[PDB]
Formats: C-alpha cells, structure tokens, sequence
C-alpha cells in the first residue's frame, strides 16, 4: 502494496 | 499511485 | 491494494 | 482496493 | 473497491 | 464498490 | 455500487 | 445500485 | 436501483 | 428503481 | 419504479 | 409505478 | 401507475 | 391507472 | 382509470 | 373511467 | 364513465 | 355513462 | 347515459 | 337516457 | 328518454 | 320520452 | 311522448 | 302523446 | 292525443 | 284528441 | 275529438 | 267532435 | 257534432 | 249535430 | 240539427 | 231540426 | 222542422 | 214545419 | 205547416 | 196550413 | 489514485 | 480516485 | 471516484 | 461518483 | 452521483 | 441521482 | 433522481 | 424524481 | 414526480 | 404526479 | 396527477 | 386528477 | 377529476 | 367529474 | 358530473 | 348531472 | 339532470 | 329532468 | 320534466 | 311534465 | 302535463 | 293534462 | 283536459 | 274537457 | 265538454 | 255538452 | 247539449 | 238540447 | 228541444 | 219542441 | 210542438 | 201544436 | 192545432 | 511492498 | 508510486 | 519491500 | 517507486 | 525505487 | 529489502 | 536503487 | 537489503 | 544501489 | 547488504 | 553498488 | 556485506 | 562496489 | 565484507 | 572493490 | 575483509 | 581491491 | 584481509 | 590488491 | 593479511 | 599484492 | 602478511 | 609482492 | 612477513 | 618479493 | 620475514 | 626476494 | 630473515 | 635472495 | 639472517 | 644469496 | 648469517 | 653466497 | 657467518 | 662463499 | 667465519 | 670459500 | 676463520 | 679456502 | 688453503 | 686462521 | 697450504 | 695459522 | 705446506 | 703458523 | 714442508 | 713454524 | 723438509 | 722452525 | 732436512 | 731450526 | 198570428 | 208569429 | 217567431 | 226565431 | 235564433 | 244562434 | 253560433 | 263558435 | 272557435 | 281554438 | 290551439 | 299549439 | 309547441 | 318545441 | 326542441 | 336540443 | 344537445 | 353535446 | 362532446 | 372530447 | 380527448 | 389525451 | 399522452 | 407520454 | 416516455 | 426513457 | 435510457 | 442507460 | 452505461 | 461502462 | 470499464 | 478496467 | 487493468 | 495490470 | 504487472 | 512484473 | 522481476 | 530478478 | 539475481 | 548473483 | 557469485 | 566467487 | 574464490 | 582461493 | 591459495 | 600457498 | 608455501 | 618452503 | 626450506 | 636448509 | 644445511 | 652442514 | 661441517 | 671438520 | 680436522 | 688434525 | 697432528 | 706431531 | 714429533 | 723427536 | 204576409 | 213571410 | 222568411 | 232566412 | 240562412 | 249559414 | 258556415 | 266553415 | 276550418 | 285546419 | 292542421 | 301538422 | 310536424 | 318532425 | 327529427 | 336526430 | 345523432 | 354518434 | 361514436 | 371512439 | 379508441 | 388505443 | 396502446 | 404499450 | 414495452 | 421493454 | 430491457 | 439487461 | 447485464 | 457482467 | 464480471 | 473477473 | 482475476 | 490473479 | 499471483 | 508469486 | 516466490 | 526465492 | 534463496 | 543461499 | 552459502 | 561459505 | 569456509 | 578455512 | 587453514 | 596452517 | 605452520 | 615451523 | 623449526 | 632449529 | 642447531 | 650447534 | 660446536 | 668445539 | 678444541 | 687445543 | 697443545 | 706443546 | 715442549 | 724441550 502516508 | 501538478 | 492516508 | 482517508 | 473516508 | 463516507 | 453517506 | 444516506 | 434516505 | 424516504 | 414516502 | 405516500 | 396515499 | 386515496 | 377514494 | 366514492 | 358513489 | 348513487 | 339513484 | 329512481 | 321513478 | 311512475 | 302512472 | 294512467 | 284512465 | 275514460 | 266513457 | 257515452 | 249516449 | 240516444 | 232517440 | 222519436 | 214520433 | 205522427 | 197523423 | 188526419 | 493540479 | 483542480 | 473545482 | 463545483 | 453547485 | 443548486 | 434550486 | 425550487 | 415551488 | 405551490 | 394551490 | 384551490 | 375551491 | 365551491 | 355551491 | 345550491 | 335550491 | 325549491 | 315548490 | 305547488 | 296547487 | 286545486 | 276544484 | 266543482 | 256542480 | 247540478 | 237540475 | 227539473 | 219538470 | 209536466 | 200536463 | 190534460 | 181534456 | 512516509 | 512534476 | 522516508 | 522532475 | 532528474 | 531514508 | 540525472 | 541513508 | 550522471 | 550512507 | 558518471 | 560511508 | 566515470 | 569510507 | 577510469 | 580508506 | 585506469 | 589507507 | 594503468 | 598505506 | 604497468 | 608503505 | 612493467 | 617500505 | 621488468 | 627498503 | 630483468 | 636497503 | 638478468 | 645493503 | 646474469 | 655490502 | 656469470 | 664487503 | 664462471 | 673483501 | 672458472 | 682480501 | 680453474 | 689447476 | 691476500 | 697442478 | 700473501 | 704437480 | 709469501 | 714432482 | 717465501 | 720427485 | 727461502 | 729421488 | 736457502 | 204595423 | 213594421 | 223591422 | 232588420 | 240585419 | 250583419 | 259580419 | 268576418 | 278573419 | 287570418 | 297565418 | 305563418 | 314559418 | 323555418 | 332551418 | 341546418 | 350542419 | 358539419 | 367533421 | 375529422 | 384525423 | 392520425 | 400515427 | 409511429 | 418507431 | 426502432 | 434499435 | 442493438 | 451489440 | 459484443 | 468480446 | 475477449 | 484473452 | 493468456 | 500465459 | 509460462 | 517457467 | 525454470 | 533451475 | 542449478 | 550445482 | 559442487 | 567440491 | 575438496 | 584435499 | 592433503 | 601431507 | 609429513 | 617428516 | 626426522 | 635426525 | 643424529 | 652424534 | 662422538 | 670421542 | 679421546 | 688421550 | 697421553 | 707420556 | 716421560 | 208587385 | 217583384 | 226577385 | 234573386 | 243567385 | 251562387 | 260558388 | 268552388 | 277547390 | 284541392 | 292536394 | 301531396 | 310526399 | 317521401 | 326516404 | 334511406 | 341505410 | 350501412 | 358496417 | 365492420 | 374488423 | 382484428 | 390480433 | 398475437 | 407472441 | 414468447 | 421464451 | 430462456 | 438459461 | 446456466 | 454454471 | 464452476 | 472450481 | 480448486 | 488447491 | 497445496 | 505444501 | 515444505 | 523443510 | 532442514 | 540443520 | 549442524 | 558442528 | 567442532 | 575442536 | 585443541 | 595444544 | 603444547 | 613445551 | 623447554 | 631447557 | 642448560 | 651449562 | 661450564 | 670452567 | 681453568 | 690454569 | 699455571 | 710455572 | 720457573 500500500501507500501509506501517517501524517 | 498520484499526479501532483505543483504550479 | 491501498491508497491509505492517516491523518 | 481502497482509497482510504482516515481523517 | 471502495472510496473510504471515515471523517 | 462503494464510495464511503462514514461522517 | 453504492453511493453510501453514513451522516 | 443504490445513492444511500442513513441520516 | 434506488434512492435512499433513511431519515 | 425506486425513490425511497423512509422518513 | 416507484415514488416512495413511508411518512 | 406509482407514487407511493404511506402516511 | 397509481397515485398512492394510504393515509 | 388510478388516483387512490384510502382515507 | 379511476379517481379512487376509499373513505 | 370512473369517479369512485365507496364511502 | 361512471360517477360512482357507494354509499 | 352514468351518475350512480347506491344509496 | 343514465341518472341513477339506487335509494 | 334516463332519469332512474329505483326508490 | 324517460323520467324514470319506480316506486 | 316518458314521464313513468311506476307507483 | 306520455306521461304514465302505473298506479 | 298521451297522459296515461292505469289505475 | 290522448287523456287516458283505463280505471 | 280524446278524453278517455275506460271505466 | 271525442269525450269517450266506456262505462 | 262527439261526446260518447258507451254506457 | 254529436251527443252520444249508446245505453 | 245531433243529440242521440240509442236507447 | 237532430234530437234522436231511437227507443 | 228535427225532434226525431223512433218508438 | 220536424216533430217526428214514428210510433 | 210539421208536426208528424206516423201512428 | 201541417199537423199530421197517419194513422 | 193544415190539421191532417189520414185515418 | 489521484491528480492534484494545485495551481 | 480523484480530480482536484485547486485553483 | 470525484471532480473537487475548488475556486 | 460526484461533482463538486465549490465557488 | 451528484452535482452540487455550491455559489 | 442529483443537482443541487445551492445559490 | 432531484433537483435542488436552494435560493 | 422531483424539482424542489425552494425559494 | 414533482415540482415543490415553495414560497 | 403533482405541483404544490405552496404560498 | 393535482394542483394544490395552497395560500 | 385534481385541482385545490385552498384560500 | 374536481375542482375544489375552498374559501 | 365535479365543483365544489365550498364558502 | 356536479357543481355543489355550498355556502 | 346537478346543481345543488345549499344554502 | 336537477337544480336543487335547498333553502 | 326538475327543479326542486325546497323552503 | 318538474317544478316541485314545496313550501 | 307538473307544477306540483304544495303548501 | 299537470298543476297541482295542494292547498 | 289537469289543474287539481285540492283544497 | 280538467279543472277539479276538490273542496 | 270538464269542471268538477266536488263541494 | 261539462260542468259537474255536485254539491 | 251538459250541466249537473247534482244537489 | 243539456241542463240536468236533479234535486 | 233539454232541462230536467227532476225533483 | 224540451223541458222535463219531473216532480 | 215540448213540455212535459209530469206531476 | 206540445204540451203534456200529465196529471 | 197541442195541450193534453190528461187527468 | 188542440185541446184534449181527457177526464 | 509499501510506499510509506511515516511524516 | 507518484509523478511530483514541481515547477 | 519497501520505500521507507521516516521523516 | 517515484519521479522527482523538480524544475 | 526514484528518477530524481533535478533541473 | 528496503529503500531506507531515516531523515 | 535511484536515477540523479543532476543537470 | 537495504538502502540506508542516516540524514 | 544508484547512477549519478553529475551533468 | 546495505547501502549505508551515515551522512 | 554505483556508478558516478561525474562530467 | 555493506557499502560504508560515515560522512 | 563503484564505477567512477570521472570526465 | 565491507567497502568502507570513514569521511 | 572499483575501477577509475580517471580522464 | 574490507576496503579501508581512513580519509 | 582496484583499477585505477589514469589516463 | 584489508585494503588499508589511512590518509 | 589494484592494477594501476598510469598512461 | 593486510594491503597497508599509510599516507 | 600490485600491478603498476607504468607507460 | 602485510604490504607495507609508510610513506 | 608486485609487477612493475616499466616501460 | 612482510613488504616494508619506508619511505 | 618483486618483478621489475625495466624496459 | 621481511623485505625491507628503508629510503 | 627479486627478480630484475633489466634490459 | 630479511632483505634489507637502507638506502 | 635476487636474479639479475642484466642485459 | 639478512641481506644487508648498506647504500 | 643472488645470481648476476651480466650479459 | 649475513649477505653483507657496506657500499 | 653467489653466481656471477659475467659474459 | 658473513659474507662481507666494505666497498 | 661464491661461483664466478668469468667467461 | 667471514668472507671479507675491504675494497 | 669460491671457485673462479676463469676461461 | 676469515677469507681476507684488503685489495 | 679456492679452487682457480685457469684455462 | 687453495687447488690451482692452471692449464 | 685465515687465508689472507694484502694486495 | 696448495695444490698447483701446473700443467 | 694463517695463509698469507702480501702482494 | 704444498705440491707442485710441474708437468 | 703460516705460509708466508712476501712477493 | 714441500712435494716437487716435477715431471 | 713457517714456510717463508721473501721473493 | 721436501721430497724433489725430479723425474 | 721455519722453511726459509731467501730468493 | 730432504729428500732428492733424482731419476 | 731452519731451513734457510739464500738464493 | 198577426199583421202588425204600427204606423 | 207576427209580421212587425214599427215604422 | 217574427218578421220584424224596424224602421 | 226571428228575422231582424234594425234599418 | 236570428236573422239580424243592424243596417 | 244568430246571423249576424252589422251594416 | 254566430255568423258574425262587421262590415 | 262562431264565424267572424271584421271586414 | 272561432272562423277569425280580420280583413 | 281559432283559424286566423289577419290579413 | 290556433292556425294563424299573418298575412 | 299554433300553426304560425308569418308571411 | 308551434309550427313557425317566418316567410 | 317548435318546427322552425326562417326562410 | 326545436327544429331549425334558417335557409 | 335542437335540429340546426345553417343553410 | 345540438344537430348541427353548417352547410 | 354536438354533432357538427361544418360542409 | 363533440363529433366534428370540418370538411 | 371530440371526435374531430379535419378532412 | 381527442380522435384526431387531420386528413 | 389524443388519438392522432396526421394522414 | 398521445397515439401518434404520422402516416 | 406517446405511441409514435412516423410512417 | 415513447414508443418511437421510424419506419 | 424510449422504446427506439429505426427501421 | 432507450431501447435502442437501429435496424 | 442504453440498449443498443446497431443491426 | 450500455448494452451494446454492433451486430 | 460498458457490455460490448462487436459481433 | 467494459466487457468487450470482439467475436 | 475491462475484460476483454478478442476471440 | 485488463483480463485478456487472445483466443 | 493485466492477466494475459494469449491462447 | 502481469499474468501472462503464452499458451 | 510478471507471472511467465511460456507454455 | 519476474517468475518464469520456459515450459 | 528473475525465478527461472528452464524446464 | 536469478533463481536458475536448468531441468 | 545466481543460484544455479544445472540439473 | 554463484550458488552453482552440476548435478 | 562461487559456491561450486560438480556433483 | 571458490568453493569446489568435486564430488 | 579456493576451498578444493576433490572427493 | 588454496586448501586441497585430494580424498 | 596451499594446505595439502593428499589422503 | 605448502603444508604437505601425504597420508 | 614446504611442512612436509610423508605419514 | 623444508620440515620433514617421513614418518 | 631442512629439518629432517627420518622416523 | 639439515638438521638430520635418523631414528 | 649438518646437525646429524643417527640414533 | 658436522656436528656428528653416532648414538 | 667434523664433531664426532661415536657413542 | 675433526673433534673426536669415541667413547 | 685431530682432537682424540679414545674413551 | 693430533691431541691424542687413550684414556 | 702429536701429543700423547696413553693414560 | 711427540709429546708422550706413558702414564 | 720425541718429549718421553714413561712414568 | 204580402205580394209587391212594385212596377 | 214577402214576394217583392220590383221589376 | 222573403223571396226579392229584384229585376 | 231569404232568396235573393238579384238579376 | 241565404241563397243569392246574383246573376 | 248561405249559398252564394255568384254568377 | 257557405258555399260561394264563384263562377 | 266554408266551401270555395272557386272555377 | 275550409274547402278551396281552386280550379 | 284546410283542404287546398288546388288544380 | 292542412291538406294541399297540389295538381 | 300537414300533408303537401306535390304532384 | 309534416307528409311531403313529393312525386 | 317531418317525412320527407321524394320519388 | 327526419325520414328522408330518397328513392 | 334522423333516417336517411338513400336508394 | 343518424342511420344513412346506403344503398 | 351514427350507423353507415353503407351496402 | 360511429358504426360503419362497410358491405 | 368507432366500429369498423369492413367485410 | 376503435375496433376494426378487418374481414 | 385500438384493437386490429385483421382476418 | 394496441392489440392486432393477425390471423 | 402493445400486443402482438401474430398466428 | 410489448408483448409477440409468435405463434 | 419486452416479452418476445416466439414459439 | 427483454425476456427472449424461444422455443 | 436481458433474459434468453432458450430451449 | 443477461441471463442465458440454455437448455 | 452475466449468467450463463449452460445445461 | 461472469459466472459460467457449465452443467 | 469470472466463476467457472465446471462440473 | 477467476475462481475455477473444476470438479 | 487464480483460484484452481481442481477436484 | 494462484492458489493450486490440487485435490 | 503461487501457493500449491498438492495433496 | 512459492510455497509447495507437498503433503 | 520458495518454501517446499515436503511431507 | 529456500527453506526445504523435508520431513 | 537454503536452509535445509532435514529431519 | 547453506544450513544443513540434518537431525 | 556452510554450517552443518549434523545430530 | 565451513562450520562443522558434528554432535 | 574451517572450524571443526567435533563432540 | 583449520582449528579442529576435537573433545 | 592450524590449532589442534584436542583435548 | 601448527599449534598442538594436546591435553 | 611449531608448537606442541604437551601437557 | 619447533617449540615443545613438554609439561 | 628447536626449543625444548622439558620441563 | 637448538636449546634444551631441561630442568 | 647447541646449548644444553641441565639443571 | 656446544655450550654445556651443567649446574 | 665447546664449552663446559660445569658448576 | 674446549674451555672446561670447571668450578 | 684446551683451557682448563680448574678452580 | 694446553694451558691449565690449576687453582 | 702446554703451560701449566700450577697455583 | 712445556712452560711449567709451579708458584 | 722446557721452562721450570720453580718459585
């Protein structure tokens, strides 16, 4: 898969 | 997944 | 898969 | 798959 | 799939 | 699918 | 599919 | 399908 | 399909 | 389909 | 379908 | 259909 | 169809 | 169809 | 049809 | 049709 | 049609 | 059609 | 049509 | 039509 | 049509 | 039409 | 038309 | 028409 | 028409 | 018309 | 018309 | 018309 | 018309 | 008319 | 018309 | 007319 | 007219 | 007219 | 007229 | 007229 | 996923 | 997913 | 999914 | 899904 | 789904 | 689903 | 599904 | 579905 | 379905 | 379905 | 479906 | 259907 | 359907 | 269907 | 259907 | 259907 | 269908 | 169908 | 159909 | 159909 | 047809 | 048809 | 048809 | 047809 | 037709 | 046709 | 027709 | 036709 | 026719 | 026609 | 026619 | 026619 | 027619 | 896998 | 993943 | 896997 | 993963 | 993973 | 694995 | 992993 | 693995 | 990992 | 492994 | 790892 | 393995 | 590890 | 292993 | 490790 | 192992 | 380790 | 091993 | 370790 | 081991 | 260790 | 071992 | 260690 | 071991 | 250690 | 060990 | 260590 | 061990 | 260690 | 061990 | 250690 | 050890 | 250590 | 060890 | 150590 | 061890 | 150590 | 050890 | 250590 | 150490 | 030790 | 140591 | 030790 | 150491 | 030791 | 050491 | 030791 | 040492 | 030791 | 040492 | 030692 | 009637 | 009637 | 009737 | 009737 | 009726 | 009726 | 009726 | 009726 | 009715 | 009714 | 009715 | 009804 | 109804 | 109704 | 109704 | 209704 | 309704 | 409704 | 409604 | 509705 | 509605 | 709605 | 709606 | 909605 | 919605 | 929605 | 949506 | 949506 | 979306 | 979307 | 999306 | 997305 | 994406 | 993406 | 990506 | 990526 | 990457 | 990378 | 990289 | 890298 | 590298 | 590097 | 490198 | 290097 | 290098 | 180098 | 180097 | 070099 | 070198 | 170098 | 070297 | 060398 | 060398 | 060399 | 060389 | 050489 | 050598 | 050498 | 050498 | 040698 | 009335 | 009435 | 009435 | 009425 | 009425 | 009415 | 009514 | 009415 | 109504 | 109405 | 209504 | 209505 | 309405 | 309506 | 409405 | 409506 | 509406 | 609506 | 609607 | 709507 | 809507 | 709508 | 919608 | 919508 | 939508 | 949509 | 959308 | 979408 | 999307 | 997307 | 997407 | 995507 | 992506 | 991507 | 990517 | 990538 | 990649 | 890369 | 890369 | 790269 | 690379 | 590279 | 390489 | 290499 | 290489 | 190479 | 290489 | 190489 | 080489 | 080489 | 080589 | 070599 | 070689 | 070698 | 070689 | 060698 | 060797 | 060798 | 050797 | 050797 932001 | 166009 | 934002 | 936001 | 916000 | 807001 | 509010 | 909000 | 509110 | 409030 | 108010 | 109040 | 009330 | 009222 | 009222 | 009472 | 009342 | 009371 | 009471 | 009473 | 009672 | 009683 | 009672 | 009784 | 009793 | 009696 | 009893 | 009686 | 008796 | 009587 | 009796 | 008794 | 008895 | 009896 | 029997 | 008896 | 065409 | 024409 | 014309 | 013509 | 026409 | 025309 | 003319 | 021109 | 032109 | 044309 | 020409 | 003419 | 024409 | 011109 | 002035 | 002018 | 002038 | 002048 | 004046 | 003038 | 001028 | 003037 | 003047 | 002047 | 003066 | 002045 | 004065 | 004095 | 005075 | 004075 | 003075 | 004086 | 005297 | 800022 | 075509 | 910022 | 095309 | 093609 | 930035 | 094109 | 910048 | 084509 | 830049 | 096609 | 700089 | 394509 | 710079 | 293929 | 420069 | 290919 | 500079 | 190509 | 330089 | 193929 | 410079 | 091919 | 230079 | 090939 | 040049 | 072939 | 220069 | 092949 | 050049 | 191969 | 030159 | 094989 | 020349 | 094969 | 040669 | 194989 | 020239 | 092998 | 085979 | 030229 | 073998 | 020559 | 081998 | 030239 | 064997 | 040669 | 061998 | 020649 | 072996 | 040639 | 003048 | 001159 | 004038 | 003459 | 001349 | 002239 | 001239 | 002439 | 000319 | 000319 | 021409 | 011209 | 001509 | 020419 | 030529 | 020729 | 020809 | 030619 | 030919 | 012929 | 040729 | 034919 | 033949 | 042919 | 045929 | 042939 | 025949 | 057949 | 053949 | 056969 | 069959 | 035969 | 068949 | 036979 | 079968 | 039978 | 059979 | 059966 | 069977 | 087997 | 059986 | 059976 | 079983 | 089993 | 069992 | 069994 | 047995 | 058991 | 052994 | 056990 | 030990 | 036991 | 134990 | 027990 | 016990 | 015990 | 104890 | 114990 | 003792 | 001591 | 016989 | 011959 | 024979 | 003979 | 035989 | 015999 | 036989 | 026998 | 025989 | 015999 | 009994 | 008997 | 038997 | 019996 | 008996 | 029987 | 009985 | 019996 | 019953 | 009973 | 009963 | 009864 | 019962 | 009962 | 039912 | 029941 | 009942 | 409900 | 409910 | 119920 | 339910 | 539930 | 449940 | 549950 | 779920 | 869950 | 979960 | 978890 | 988890 | 562990 | 974890 | 951890 | 970890 | 851990 | 950890 | 911890 | 640590 | 660490 | 530290 | 440190 | 530290 | 520190 | 440092 | 240091 | 130090 | 520095 | 340097 | 340096 | 230097 | 330096 995934695309992953943790902001 | 994107496009990010910036200006 | 996926398009995972955590924001 | 998803497009997820977890907002 | 699907077009997930959880908001 | 679907186009989920879960608000 | 569906268009799904969960308001 | 279906347009579905549970309100 | 249909048009649903829950109300 | 149909137009549905479940009101 | 149909037009449908359950009021 | 028809237009359906069940009121 | 038929122009429903079920009052 | 018919126009029903049933009142 | 017809203009039914079912009184 | 016709202009129907049942009253 | 007729113009029916049952009266 | 015809005018009809069944009175 | 015709005029009919049915008294 | 005719002008009936059935009376 | 004719006057028609019939009594 | 006739003018009838028929009495 | 005549004007009849059947009397 | 004629003015009949038959009486 | 005529003035008829038939008496 | 004539003026009839038949008695 | 004529002035007719038959009596 | 004459004046008859038939008597 | 004439006076007619017939008797 | 004349004045009979057939008598 | 004449006075006739015929007797 | 003439003033006629047939006896 | 005359004064006629045929007797 | 004359005065007649036939006799 | 003249005054006449036959008799 | 004359006084005529025909006897 | 997505486009962005910020500016 | 999206289109987001910011601007 | 969507098309966001933002301004 | 939607279009969202904001502003 | 929608349009929504915000301003 | 719909348009929403708000303003 | 409608449309919504809000203002 | 309808056409809601509130306002 | 309708058309709701309120006010 | 209708038009309600409310005030 | 009617017209409802409220107010 | 109908038209109501209220007020 | 009719006309109703309250007030 | 009918008027009804109710007040 | 009748027109019904009532009132 | 008759005109029924109540009152 | 008659008139009916009730009062 | 008559006229019916009742009062 | 007659006139019926009652009262 | 007559004139029927009761009372 | 006929008057009928009770009382 | 006659006139019957009872009473 | 006759005039019967009853009373 | 005749009078008929009964009392 | 004569005139029937009874009483 | 004659009078009867019956009584 | 004749005069018939009977009592 | 004659009189009658009967009586 | 002649006079009958009868009584 | 003559007199006939009988009685 | 003559005279007849019967009794 | 003559007098006859008979009795 | 003469005189006939008879008794 | 995954494309992941951890931001 | 991504295209980021800054500038 | 995968595409690590830790940021 | 990525294109960078910065500038 | 990158292209990274700075200027 | 992994493209590893710790940044 | 990566590809710098730098200039 | 790995490719390990420590920034 | 990596190419640096350094201009 | 790696490609280990401590930078 | 690299190749570092520097100039 | 591994590919060391410490810068 | 390196190739260094220096100039 | 390693190919080792320490800068 | 290296090859420096220097000029 | 390794490849040592201590720069 | 090396190839130091200089010139 | 090693390949040793120290520089 | 080296080869080392000096010219 | 060990290829010594030192520099 | 060396090669050293100076010239 | 070792190649040593000491250089 | 070495070969020094000079020359 | 080993190659010593000293140099 | 050596080869010294000098020329 | 060794081979010892000390230059 | 030596060899030192030269020439 | 050893070769020793010192040179 | 030596061989000299001088020459 | 040794060789001892003493240079 | 020696051999010296002068020539 | 030793090959001794003090040259 | 030694030969020395001059010529 | 010794093989000495002092040279 | 020595051989010194002169020639 | 000695072999000495004093030169 | 010596031999000297001189010639 | 000795084997002394001083040459 | 001697031997001078002369010739 | 001495042999001295001269020749 | 000691085999001694002075030479 | 001597032998001379002159000779 | 000792053999000696003194040249 | 001596002889002298002479010859 | 000694055998002693002084040549 | 002395023998001379001269020839 | 001694054998003394002053030559 | 002596002994002189001469011949 | 000693042999003495004096020579 | 002496002896002299002369021949 | 001795043996002394003065030669 | 008579012969009358009346002059 | 009578011959009448009123002259 | 009479001859009458009147004149 | 008579025969009238009013002159 | 009579003969009525008014003149 | 009578015959009637008036003149 | 009468035979009426008015002349 | 009667025969009327109003000339 | 009567014979009516009005001339 | 009468005959009439009115002419 | 009468029989009326107007002429 | 009558029999009307209007001529 | 009458007969009308209007001519 | 009537029988009506206009003609 | 009536029945109507206008020609 | 009528019986209407326009004609 | 009416019998219409417009001709 | 009516039954219309319009030829 | 009515029948209409327009022709 | 009507029954239209445009014809 | 209508039956509607347009012919 | 209508039944239309445009033939 | 509407039966559209257009033919 | 319509029922359309387009012949 | 129609029912569209293009034939 | 509509039922399209295009035939 | 349509039914969607192009034939 | 639709459903097309293109035949 | 549609349910397309291209047949 | 969409179900395409291009058959 | 779609579902494409090309057949 | 889409599925795709090409068969 | 796509599911592709080429059969 | 794809899934691709290509059969 | 993809899944390729080339089959 | 990808999944390769090359079957 | 990829995952290949060669089948 | 790759998996690779050559099989 | 690869994963090489050669089967 | 390989891992090979050649099988 | 490489993992190598010949197996 | 390798990793050699030859198995 | 290697290492080489030859087994 | 190598590790050489040859088993 | 190298480490040889030859087995 | 090297370790040699030869076993 | 080498460490030989041979066992 | 070389450690030689011959075992 | 060397060490023997020979066991 | 030797060292020799011959054991 | 020796160091010869025969045991 | 050398240092012999025979033991 | 030597250094001769026969043990 | 040599020192020589014999032991 | 020599020393020698025999011992 | 010699030193002699005999021991 | 020699220095002879038998001991 | 010599010098004799014989002890 | 001698020097004896005979001890 | 000699010196005797026989002692 | 009388005979005139005037003239 | 009278005979009056004037004339 | 009289006879007047006037001329 | 009279005879009027006129001429 | 009379008779007047006018010429 | 009278006989008028005109001409 | 008369006869008025003209001509 | 009358008698007119006009001609 | 009369009689006119016209002609 | 009359009879008008005309010709 | 009248007879005309034209020719 | 009349009978016009033309021709 | 009227007979118009014409012909 | 009228009978109309043309031919 | 009318007969119109035509032919 | 009327009756036309044309033929 | 008529009956038009044709032929 | 009419019937047309047409043949 | 009309019957038309075409042969 | 009509009947059209053609054949 | 008709009906239309072809044959 | 209609109905085609055709055969 | 119709119905088209064929055959 | 329609049916099509063809057969 | 229709129904076809084909035979 | 459609029913096509074929067969 | 259809349903499709072949056979 | 369809259902194909062959066979 | 269909169904396909072959056999 | 379909279902294909293939057998 | 599809489901193929294959027997 | 598909289900392919074979058998 | 399928899902292939063979069997 | 597949599932293949084969059997 | 597969799942191979073979029995 | 597979999983094969042989078995 | 594979897992082979033989077994 | 595989895990081949046999048995 | 494996893991060979064999038993 | 393996592991391998059996057992 | 291996492990070979055998037991 | 190996470990071999065997039991 | 080797670790042998034999029990 | 080797480490040999045996027991 | 070796270390041999035996026990 | 090598240590021989044994024990 | 040797190191024996035994015991 | 030696050592050999007894005990 | 030797040491042999025995104890 | 020796050392023999026994004990 | 030696030395024997014994003790 | 030797020393032989005893003790 | 000897020293002997007993004690 | 010697010396013998004892004590 | 001797010195004997002894004490 | 002697020196016997006994004590 | 002798000196003997006793005490 | 002697000196005896007896005390 | 002798110097015998007693004290 | 002799000297007897006695004291």
């Amino acid at each position: 898969x995934e695309y992953e932001y943790e902001y | 997944x994107k496009k990010k166009k910036k200006k």
